[PDB]
DNA sequence: ATCGATCGATC
DNA sequence: GATCGATCGATAAAGTTTTTTTT
């Protein structure tokens, strides 16, 4: 069964409200912060990328493969939505944080 | 050995003493003619090849190349008596071989084919330029005799040694610079053209090494087929696969010819003869001094289609062309004629354009959807891994007389049509997209296959209401051929009883008896057969230039002025300064077919009465009133 | 003799006491060769546990076995194993700890290196799974009603519709293609469609033909974006742009392709296949040189009506749901009608249950599948020519026919012109090509005239 | 800070602050050696130089 | 196989490496383990189970007994529970020698009220079948399903991995989002609905490979 | 700059 | 004729922002 409900906000002040949310996220335990640029929805889960001359094809990731059972505080919901909008459902959809690339088909947990 | 010395005597007899087809010394005539142009080439007739292989099939398919080296030195003496001291210029000749009775594709090569004659087709991809090749390795020692004679270097093997006939030390071999001539070298690599191939699969690669007097005959992109030998070079080094007991492939060539068309022949139209030496040029004058030739040629041009006359007047006039008359330091003059057809969906308009593709010398058939807005003209293909952004043109730079089908590809009509109507207006157009500012020169011709939105009379109103093509691009053409067919009986049978008989048209003597069968199958009513009529268009276009007079001019002055006046108050589509330029242009097109260089009086009113009627006959219900003006021109 | 995996230098036992191992010269004269190729294999689909990067290996084909291995099929092999290293030679200078076993393999008698050993595979022989019978044709050609025997023995999954059963059999065979000299190559086939209400007996023939016909592909023709029906080259990949592509026209070279659902394509391909219909070649110049490819095809179609139910009092000029000149470019149809009667549903119910029995094979087609299949392979080896003077009988029929469909000078542009006269004889020879008669009688073209005419009065109200 | 440590600070002792990035793993380095001949058993010793060396 | 939770009972070793590829020079080592034993974390059909189910097969209410067993927490809703076990009892391949080639597999669907264990029922069906699929939110696509060209990090060559519809050879295709699926795809499932196959038109090769498949659809309102 | 191979000289 | 020493020759390098059609 599902636990760990998710509350969302909306509204357009001129206060730049990230200080009203994410200041809590910068003192809360296991609360990692993200933005629009950088970690996309494919960059939210784990992936295989380039590395230095040492052991390549390591499983680099974003937030949800490392912020399990914590706080995932996000901003800019209309940014990089072609990969984001599916994957944010996949934590509310129970336990399907996975890397279904050509490399492997293993699935890790989802509790955030 | 020594009996091959007699072989040269045994074939110079067997070749030069007699040429077939009632003598005439055919091969004994084409030798001196290519001596006159100073172009270093010869041919061999296949029927002569059929007769000069009886003792030589075991000296062609057994040993192809050293037979040719002793075959080369007899051709000097075959013309040294004819042209004395011809060896003092360029000192060299080598033969070429004509067609062969094999149909090998690229896939079908095995071990049994090597070190023998081969024939294969394909297409030319990425190619290099022209380098010089050393060809005569004057070897050089350091302390002993440093001139070991000019050698005979091979293909990619680097034939050298460490020490021989001077010492046995490790003294390397060097060069010097006295009297080493150079032949050139041009490594076109070949890709299999996707024609006769079981589809849905990949292309396959080869390599072709050209030779001295066969450089840059091909152009990149164009379809070719090559006849040469097969060779091997076991270099013992390859670095895509591992090193293995394998060996590469090199195809050296002896000849090369252009794309061929309608591959169904048995003894002709595969070899580009196009060599109007004696039996043609002595004949071709009396066929030009007759009185109804222009009433005979255009009737007998496209034999398969009976139809209305005026299109065959126009489409024969299109590939005959005019003149690119240059001028002093001022604006140039268009030397092209660009027809445009308009037809009902079901008349023969798709066939005359198909048939004229064969009867031209070079062509292209970019039709319908999929014609890119840039791929017609030149485009830049990006570099490979260590190269530069080079210029690889497509259709229009290759085709000098090209054929497109711009009917109504409406989704891409707003893409490409900004790139074809400046091939005419600002003729010789080229572009500088992210590359080099250059200007290629392409004096191309354009025909078209327009198609209205449904029936031919989709409105009573003018042609801006009929076609979706707007005014100014449409005005870059000269004439609008339009068809009509409502209801008839005796004109209907004149097609109907005609086309039914066309479907009824479905060993040395017997090779020619089949060739004699080829005469009567196109000579039912005998309309001047196409065995030779295409064979003189190629020098009807590159040998004769016409001129005009001045006393036969000012009749046309009121023709342009009054008809423009008669069509502005009644405005369907206008005429400008360029219509009268097309008036005199197609006038001298007809006079080029008299092989005459002049302009008569009979050709002007002929050329007038093919434009004035073909303009007015698409107006309105009120075409009947305009025809009351029409015979004032006549 | 016996050049090994790296022995590019035979340097053993000269005849006299000359300089052994000093040089070599690979003679291209006496050293006989053999021809080979190196391909990769892959594991079959019904054995993978999951998408777990299905590994592979490589083979070598040595003898005549070259080119027998058509790529992309289930296949078997001989089975000799081998291991091949290649690291040190005369020419070019020879992640993780792969080749860790190689450090054991050092210190041979020549120079100290790190020679590996990688597993490979060699084959010798390939296979690819997936009389009186010649006298049986001579007996079966001496029958009488085989034109009527064949039409009853087409498909057990259909009942009735004896008009359209006649047409598909003529499509199943081929016509003629030889034509006039020095110019036009005429039509080579017929092309017939049937429109009707979906989820009916239209879909059964489409199931029937694609196994019954030689190499005939089926494609829905809905992917009108990338490639396939529309022909369009691929982007620059691994060494070049402007490469040819597949699609269900090029591999239908003497193959009978079948596409459906004409309504849902775009407005651009409706001239593209219209180009592909009139003659037998297509042309392309998209960002590369012109291509001269000739897809010798014969299409089969089944579109959808404008509302799913066909009106009766009108013509199909409204209900064709496309433009005008492709229909005139097409042949005629014999549209399948529909009705709800008390009797036909009951007999079709009995017709379907014994079929949908696991085993009720009491229905008897008077031929089998394969003896019909080899029969038309005997039928294609003739060339019947009209020789009688019924062409004078022929021309008056069309001359009467053209004055019917033109109901006025301002009547519609579905005027059946001289384009259809070719089909008016090239079906007329093919029906006589079914009954193995090498010439054309005026009696045989009786079924030829009305076959358009009973279906053009379906057009003309 | 690292912006001004360019000069005479070679072969000396300097503390620098900063931010640690690109942490590698723990790997065994070599400080002594012992080759075995399997005849005499005298395991030969040598010192270790920089990151590449050669046996005897 | 690659991609599972694992435990190993390994010894320890270390190897030298050559710095230059063509000399005997060597010094920062690389370690690796050597495993002695590893651990992750046609069935053998007995006869007591066949005897046990025949007691259940003696019970006439097996339809009702399988009606109540499929829901450990779900509200009753008898009508949806009919076809789900029926599709799981997915017929057989009643195939003739000549003609036909029909298969008894059918296709149910459902749509309607949002989040009525629409996914958890599909998760529950994923429990009851060992070899099946699971759809994703754009995990597969039109070109991302099959027909691959992909430049893999081991050899940079071609690999043809099967799509999920071919991958269910012995299962039930569970698939969703059939109102937000792109119209570049939702065009090849008609072929596996009809000819039970996937036709591949890729630069590699052509293949008419079949797909023994069975589908259900979980749509959504708008 | 170092290592390996080949050639020459000496025993 | 074989072995040892000296001299000469050959062997090690690295990539990933602009621009094209296309969907
Ligand atoms: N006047 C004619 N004489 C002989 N044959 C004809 C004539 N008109 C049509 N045909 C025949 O009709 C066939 C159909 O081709 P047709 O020329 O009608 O295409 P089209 O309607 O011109 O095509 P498009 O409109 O796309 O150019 C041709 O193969 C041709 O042989």
């Amino acid at each position: 069964i599902r636990g760990d409900i998710n509350v969302c906000l909306m509204g357009d002040p001129g206060v730049a409200k990230s200080q009203l949310l994410k200041a809590i996220c910068k003192i809360s335990p296991r609360g990692v912060y993200t933005t629009g640029k950088g970690s996309s929805g494919v960059g939210l889960t784990a992936a295989v990328m380039k590395d230095p001359v040492t052991d390549e094809m390591i499983l680099e990731g974003g937030a949800l493969v490392l912020a399990d059972n914590g706080i995932c505080c996000i901003d800019e919901f209309d940014k990089m939505d072609e990969s984001d909008r599916t994957a944010i459902h996949e934590v509310m959809e129970q336990q399907t944080i996975s890397i279904s690339k050509a490399g492997i088909n293993t699935t890790l947990n989802a509790r955030t | 050995p020594n009996v091959s010395r007699t072989i040269a005597r045994e074939l110079k007899s067997f070749l030069l003493e007699y040429t077939d087809e009632t003598g005439r010394s055919v091969y004994g005539a084409r030798i001196r003619t290519l001596g006159e142009m100073n172009s270093e080439s010869l041919e061999v007739n296949y029927r002569h090849l059929a007769e000069s292989k009886a003792i030589l099939a075991l000296f062609l398919a057994k040993c192809p190349e050293e037979m040719l080296k002793i075959f080369d030195l007899v051709a000097m003496e075959a013309t040294e008596l004819h042209y004395p001291d011809y060896a003092r210029i360029h000192s060299e000749i080598h033969v070429r071989i004509s067609d062969f009775p094999t149909i090998y594709s690229l896939r079908e090569l095995r071990e049994s084919n090597l070190s023998s004659l081969v024939r294969v087709t394909g297409v030319v991809t990425r190619r290099t330029g022209v380098f010089p090749q050393l060809k005569y390795v004057k070897f050089n020692c350091l302390k002993c005799g440093s001139i070991l004679g000019p050698f005979f270097q091979d293909s990619n093997e680097e034939i050298r040694i460490s020490f021989c006939t001077n010492c046995k030390s490790k003294g390397p071999f060097r060069v010097n610079g006295e009297k080493t001539v150079y032949r050139n070298y041009q490594r076109v690599t070949l890709q299999e053209a996707p024609g006769t191939v079981p589809p849905g699969r990949l292309p396959r690669h080869r390599e072709v090494i050209l030779l001295a007097d066969l450089v840059d005959v091909s152009k990149p992109g164009e379809e070719v087929e090559v006849t040469g030998i097969y060779k091997n070079n076991y270099d013992g080094n390859l670095n895509a696969k591992n090193g293995f007991p394998v060996f590469a492939t090199i195809i050296e060539a002896n000849s090369i010819k252009r794309r061929e068309g309608n591959t169904a022949n048995e003894g002709e139209e595969g070899l580009d003869v196009f060599s109007w030496t004696e039996e043609e040029e002595r004949e071709f004058r009396k066929i030009s001094r007759d009185r109804g030739i222009i009433d005979k040629i255009i009737s007998s041009m496209a034999p398969s289609i009976y139809g209305h006359r005026d299109i065959k007047t126009a489409v024969a006039c299109s590939l005959f062309g005019g003149v690119p008359k240059n001028v002093n330091g001022k604006h140039s003059i268009r030397g092209d004629i660009n027809v445009l057809l308009l037809g009902d969906p079901g008349t023969a308009k798709s066939q005359i354009l198909k048939y004229v593709e064969k009867t031209a010398h070079r062509a292209v058939f970019a039709t319908g959807q999929g014609a890119s807005a840039v791929g017609l003209t030149a485009s830049v293909r990006k570099d490979p891994i260590t190269k530069e952004w080079t210029l690889e043109g497509g259709a229009l730079v290759l085709a000098d007389k090209g054929v497109c089908l711009i009917d109504e590809f409406d989704k891409m009509n707003d893409q490409d049509r900004t790139s074809i109507h400046e091939a005419m207006e600002q003729q010789s157009i080229s572009i500088s997209k992210a590359g080099i500012v250059t200007t290629l020169q392409a004096r191309c011709s354009i025909i078209a296959a327009a198609n209205p939105n449904g029936g031919r009379y989709n409105s009573t109103l003018p042609l801006a209401q009929n076609v979706s093509l707007t005014e100014p691009i449409l005005s870059r053409f000269d004439i609008l051929c339009v068809v009509r067919d409502l209801v008839d009986e005796e004109a209907d049978e004149r097609l109907a009883t005609f086309v039914v008989d066309s479907h009824v048209r479905s060993q040395l003597n017997a090779r020619q008896r089949r060739l004699q069968r080829q005469r009567k199958k196109e000579e039912e009513i005998s309309p001047i057969p196409q065995e030779l009529l295409m064979k003189y268009i190629h020098y009807a276009r590159t040998k004769i230039y016409p001129k005009l007079h001045q006393m036969d001019m000012d009749k046309v002055s009121r023709v342009y002025a009054d008809l423009r006046r008669e069509s502005i108050s009644t405005g369907s589509f206008p005429i400008t300064v360029r219509h009268l330029e097309s008036i005199l242009r197609i006038a001298e097109s007809f006079a080029k077919m008299r092989l005459s260089e002049f302009v008569s009086s009979y050709d002007l009113d002929r050329a007038i009465k093919v434009v004035v009627d073909s303009f007015v006959d698409a107006q309105k219900v009120s075409v009947r009133r305009q025809l009351r003006r029409s015979f004032a021109i006549y | 003799v016996e050049q090994s995996f790296k022995y590019t230098e035979p340097t053993f036992c000269p005849n006299p006491s000359c300089e052994n191992r000093a040089f070599w010269t690979l003679n291209v004269t006496r050293s006989r060769f053999l021809d080979w190729q190196k391909v990769r294999i892959q594991e079959n689909a019904n054995e993978i546990p999951t998408g777990s990067m299905p590994r592979t290996l490589d083979v070598i084909l040595r003898g005549d076995s070259v080119e027998r291995a058509k790529p992309g099929d289930r296949c078997k092999f001989t089975g000799v194993e081998i291991v091949v290293p290649d690291v040190t030679q005369l020419g070019l200078p020879g992640k993780t700890t792969e080749g860790l076993n190689s450090g054991v393999t050092g210190l041979r008698s020549l120079g100290v290196r790190d020679l590996t050993y990688k597993i490979s595979f060699l084959a010798c022989h390939v296979i690819s799974i997936g009389s009186d019978e010649i006298n049986e044709l001579k007996e079966m050609v001496k029958d009488e009603h085989i034109y009527d025997k064949l039409v009853r023995s087409i498909a057990p999954a259909v009942f009735g519709h004896e008009a359209v059963k006649k047409g598909i059999l003529l499509q199943m065979l081929g016509g003629v293609h030889k034509s006039t000299v020095e110019g036009i190559k005429l039509r080579g086939d017929i092309n017939i469609c049937v429109v009707g209400d979906p989820s009916t007996s239209k879909s059964q023939f489409l199931k029937y033909v694609v196994g019954f016909a030689p190499r005939s592909v089926y494609t829905s023709g809905k992917a009108s974006s990338a490639a396939g029906l529309t022909a369009a080259v691929v982007r620059d990949e691994e060494g070049g742009d402007y490469t040819i592509e597949a699609g269900a026209l090029m591999l239908a070279d003497n193959g009978i392709c079948c596409i459906d659902e004409f309504d849902k394509m775009d407005i651009s391909d409706q001239v593209a296949i219209h180009e592909a219909m009139e003659q037998q070649t297509i042309s392309i110049a998209k960002a590369g040189i012109h291509a001269t490819l000739n897809a010798r095809t014969s299409i089969l179609a089944a579109a959808n009506p404008v509302g799913g139910r066909y009106n009766r009092k009108l013509s199909l000029r409204g209900n064709l749901n496309m433009t005008a000149p492709i229909m005139s470019r097409f042949d005629l149809f014999f549209v399948i009608l529909d009705d709800c009667n008390e009797k036909i549903d009951t007999e079709l119910a009995s017709h379907i249950v014994d079929l949908h029995m696991k085993r009720d094979e009491a229905i008897e087609p008077p031929f089998s599948a394969e003896q019909l299949r080899r029969y038309i392979k005997y039928a294609r080896t003739f060339k019947p020519i009209l020789t009688k003077e019924a062409r004078s009988y022929l021309v008056e029929k069309y001359k009467e026919l053209r004055k019917d469909d033109a109901q006025g000078f301002s009547r519609s542009s579905y005027r059946i012109t001289v384009r259809q006269l070719e089909s008016m004889i090239r079906l007329s020879e093919a029906i006589a090509r079914a009954n193995c008669v090498d010439e054309i009688t005026p009696s045989f073209i009786a079924e030829a005239y009305d076959l358009l005419r009973q279906s053009i009065i379906r057009v003309d109200v | 800070s690292v912006r001004q440590i360019k000069g005479d600070f070679l072969g000396q002792l300097i503390t620098v602050r900063g931010i640690i990035t690109r942490v590698s793993d723990v790997k065994p380095a070599v400080e002594v050696i012992a080759y075995t001949c399997d005849q005499c058993g005298y395991e030969v010793f040598q010192e270790v130089n920089s990151r590449t060396f050669t046996p005897l | 196989r690659a991609g599972d939770r694992i435990e190993v009972t390994g010894t320890f070793r270390s190897i030298p490496i050559r710095a230059n590829s063509r000399q005997r020079v060597l010094s920062l080592y690389k370690t690796y383990v050597d495993v002695v034993h590893v651990k992750k974390v046609v069935r053998q059909i007995t006869d007591q189970d066949l005897a046990k189910i025949r007691e259940v097969a003696a019970r006439e209410d097996l339809y009702s007994l399988l009606a109540r067993s499929i829901a450990p927490s779900i509200y009753e809703l008898e009508d949806v529970k009919k076809g789900i076990l029926l599709q799981l009892f997915g017929g057989t391949n009643k195939t003739f020698t000549k003609g036909g080639r029909y298969r008894g597999d059918i296709n149910i669907l459902l749509c309607g009220d949002p989040s009525t264990s629409k996914s958890q029922i599909l998760q529950y069906v994923h429990k009851i079948t060992p070899r099946g699929v699971y759809t994703s939110g754009k995990g597969s696509s039109a070109v991302g399903l099959t027909a691959y060209i992909t430049r893999d990090v081991d050899t940079k060559q071609l690999v043809l991995e099967s799509g999920a519809l071919v991958l269910s050879d012995g299962g039930v295709c569970c698939i969703d989002e059939f109102d937000k699926m792109s119209d570049s795809t939702r065009s090849v499932l008609h072929e596996v609905m009809e000819q039970q196959t996937i036709s591949i038109a890729k630069a590699g090769i052509i293949t008419t490979l079949n797909a023994r498949s069975s589908i259900l659809a979980s749509a959504n309102p708008i």
